[PDB]
Formats: C-alpha cells, structure tokens, sequence
C-alpha cells in the first residue's frame, strides 16, 4: 500500500540550485523518518540527510551547509544549493531503516551537473556483413544526459534482447548498443530510441 | 517514567527518542511524545506517563 | 567514523556459502541497529535484514545476519545466480556526534556458475557513419562465463586506443555475461586499413571475427 516516487532530477550547470521532491503515497504525514540517499554512477550508496516525524533534521558531515531537507504532509524535499559535477547521481528517498515495517525506496531521480549542453543521440544500424537465425542491433551514440530508452518493435519484441550499459566517452557524451536475435521469418526489426531530455525519438529499421 | 503497551516489561529503549534511534514504532500520550518520536501508523507500542 | 566491508569481488560457486563482513570504528547505536541491503543494477537497494539479524518480510531464509557492536556479517547460503549483486551494510549512530546513518562501501558478489565459451559477432559500421567523420565498429561476445579479454587488430596491428567495453550484469538464471566492445576511429583512419578483427580470449582459448572494409 505504501510507495515513494522521486522527481526533479535533470541536467543543470554547476552552481544552479536544484530542488528534488519525494512524493509519498499510502503513508501517514508524521509516522516515518524520511532520508535522501544518492549514488553516483558506478559508486556506492551515500546517505545525505534525514527528516524525522518530529521535524528534526540531520545531514552527513560532508552535506551540511550544501543541502536542505524539508517536508509537507505528502512530500519530502531536498534542495541542493550549489551543485558541482561531483553531485551527479541518482537521488533516492527512503523510509527509516530500523523499523520493522517495509523499508520503502523510490526508483530514484537522476541529477546531472555539467557544463556540456544537452545533445540528442545519433542512431546507426548493426547488421552482419551482407541464415536461419540472425542478430541485429542499434548503436545509440553521442547523447547527454542519460537516460535513453530503447525498445524493439514498439515493445512487442522482447525475446532475446540485450541492451548494454551506457559508456561515457572522453568527450562527456554517452553511447550504448542494443542487439536482438531473430529468425528469418522476422520482418526487419525496428529499434525505437527516445531521449526525453531533448524530446527526441528515432525509429531505425534494421535488416540482414 | 512510562508504562508501555505492546501490540503483537517492554523495553522502551527500542522507541526512538526525538531525533534518536530505535527498532520499534512507538506512539503515546503528550508526555511521551515530548521526549520520544510519536509514530502512530503501524505502531508496535503505546506508552503513557506513569501516575504515582 | 569508518565503516569497512569485505573487498570486492567475492566469488561464490553456485550452492556454496559466502560471508560479507562489515566493521565499524565505533559501535552502532544500541549495538544492533544495523541493516543489510542487496542492490542489482538499475534498481534501488532492497533491505534484507534489520536489527542485525532479523530477516525482512519477503526475503529468502538463505540470507542471515549476525554480529553486534562493531562487527557484523551477512551470510548467503546455497548461493544462486540471482544473488549476483552488490551488498551494503547500514549503521545507525547518534546524529549529534556523527553521521546519523552511514553505509559501508559495498561488496560485489560474482557467482561462479557453469563455464561457457562465448560466441562472437562483429558489426561493420553502417554506410551513413563514414560521412560524419567518425566511425564506430562494434564487436559482441554472447553468453559466456568466466570473464573474457578483448583485443582489436587492424591489418594485424593490435589497437591500443579508442576501445570501450560494456558488460551486462550476470544473468540471474545461468550466471552468464554479455559484452559489447566498440572501436572508434576517424573516417580517414578507417579508410586507411582493410581488415578489422576482434579477438575474444577466455583463459587460453580464443575466438575471432573479422571483416574486410568495403567487402561483404
């Protein structure tokens, strides 16, 4: 019955103040102690701050003075006063970890702090050089910020799909590939690449 | 001190103090809530001021 | 002030038992206010244990927590492919004197299932790539365990630059990896050489895919 949902993550330039919001559902206004936690790409979980039911707040020693935690009857907010590139991370909200009730976490909201301007990806087909079964794909290159979404045939094609984690280039842009294994009776497969940050959608059809 | 009623003597140190830590959800009367967090939803225990 | 976990990776054979250690420089508040978490890629962490040893609802009895004060252990028995993940302890301390809550640095579990040699595919760049100035060749290694190393060769010369690798997380049924290795060159660089080769080695044994530029 209870759940949490973070919002407000986006790409900003360093020093741009940013407020993130945790919307609480199915949980009473003053019956839990809510924390914000972050995780930079490839790094561990870092606790940032807590707001108790009483309204009492604490911050990690590194976080004090840079972050403000607050609450309403239905939300918990985190203000990041002066972000740096080191603040790039997924930000999660979570209930109090020592209570015997279910410890709820949201899916997280992704904050990106960078000088580099947002860029839509270029999408290129992957086909073997020109069989009963074949592997085809899409190379999604040169985007910022994460994420992109990749589906095949509008989500109807899910068997034998493999999408690789993104890699950050030296440039500061991201690239990934998705591949799918299909049979000869398959009509050419279409990868649907979407980049919410630029409100961009690319459909690329791929054939042997 | 306090008298504690447990839903299934009770160890009140399991109730977080205000801005404190603990393993049980506790709620209570006005005196209890002056010193302890009061979290009524799914509470494990209710604690009230002991007269006498 | 310092929470140290077992260094990564911990390698556990299927059906085996693994221990992950968490050590705190100070005792946790009330000695047992320590919780454990599992995190799989792309997901928030899931609580396994609280009060040092109490199993959270929904969680398999294969997970057990023990310890008190400064020393805690998570044990995973009958280790399955699905246990491939990063595991974290979370300590509680007086917020006036220290961090209110503190995570250990995390410990990755790699599950050793049945060995399997990779198959390799190579994908020549789409024709529309070359006009952009940058060319990107993709090599893929499918459904393999244990780890592989990738080497790229152009006309027999081993490439030392412009190579990026990305590995999927261990499959939760069979423990296998998939890898994508990408070779990025300029169009003139790409148009200088004929043969593009990707060589995937697993221990002693090697699997190769090649294509000749502008040939099919």
């Amino acid at each position: 019955t209870g759940s949490l949902e973070e919002s407000g993550g986006r790409l900003v330039t360093p020093g741009t103040p940013l407020t993130l919001t945790c919307t609480v559902s199915g949980i009473d206004p003053n019956s839990d102690h809510m924390s914000w936690v972050r995780q930079a790409p490839g790094k561990g979980l870092e606790w940032i701050a807590i707001i108790y039911a009483s309204g009492t707040t604490y911050y990690a020693s590194w976080a004090k003075g840079r972050f403000t935690i607050s609450k309403t009857s239905t939300t918990v907010d985190l203000r990041i006063a002066s972000p740096t590139t080191e603040d790039t991370a997924t930000y999660f909200c979570a209930t109090y970890p020592n209570y015997p009730t279910d410890n709820l976490w949201g899916q997280g909201t992704l904050v990106t702090v960078s000088g580099t301007q947002p860029k839509a990806p270029s999408v290129f087909p992957l086909a073997p050089c020109c069989s009963s079964t074949v592997t085809l794909g899409c190379l999604v290159k040169g985007y910022l910020p994460e994420p992109v979404t990749v589906t095949w045939n509008s989500g109807t094609l899910t068997n034998g799909v493999r999408t690789f984690p993104s890699v950050r280039q030296s440039s500061g842009l991201y690239s990934l590939s998705s591949v799918v294994s299909v049979t000869s009776s398959s009509q050419p497969v279409t990868c649907n690449v979407a980049h919410p940050a630029t409100n961009t959608k690319v459909d690329k059809t791929v054939a042997p | 001190s306090f008298v504690c009623f447990e839903h299934k003597s009770f160890d009140i140190s399991q109730c977080p103090k205000i801005g404190g830590h603990g393993s049980k959800k506790c709620t209570g009367d006005a005196a209890f809530c002056s010193a302890y967090e009061c979290t009524a939803q799914y509470a494990n225990a209710y604690c009230s001021h002991a007269n006498g | 002030t310092g929470m140290t976990q077992t260094p990564s990776p911990v390698s556990a054979a299927v059906g085996g038992t693994v221990t992950i250690n968490c050590q705190a420089s100070q005792s946790v508040y009330n000695n047992y206010l320590l919780s454990w978490y599992q995190q799989k890629p792309g997901q928030p962490p899931k609580r396994l244990i609280y009060s040092a040893s109490t199993l959270a609802s929904g969680v398999s009895s294969r997970f057990k927590g023990s310890g008190s004060g400064t020393q805690f252990t998570l044990t995973i028995s009958d280790v399955q492919c699905d246990d491939a993940a990063t595991y974290y302890c979370l300590g509680s301390y007086d917020g006036n004197s220290a961090d209110c809550l503190a995570f250990g640095g995390g410990t990755e579990v790699v599950v050793k299932g049945t060995p399997v040699a990779p198959t390799v595919l190579i994908f020549p760049p789409a024709a529309d790539q070359v006009a952009t100035g940058t060319v990107t060749i993709v090599c893929v290694a499918n459904k393999y365990f244990p780890d592989v190393t990738v080497t790229w060769e152009v006309d027999g010369t081993t490439q030392t630059t412009g190579i990026e690798n990305s590995k999927t997380p261990q499959n939760s049924a069979d423990c296998t990896y998939n890898l994508s290795s990408t070779l990025t060159l300029t169009s003139t660089q790409y148009n200088s050489h004929k043969e593009y080769t990707c060589k995937v080695t697993q221990g002693t044994t090697s699997v190769v895919q090649s294509f000749n530029r502008g040939d099919c």
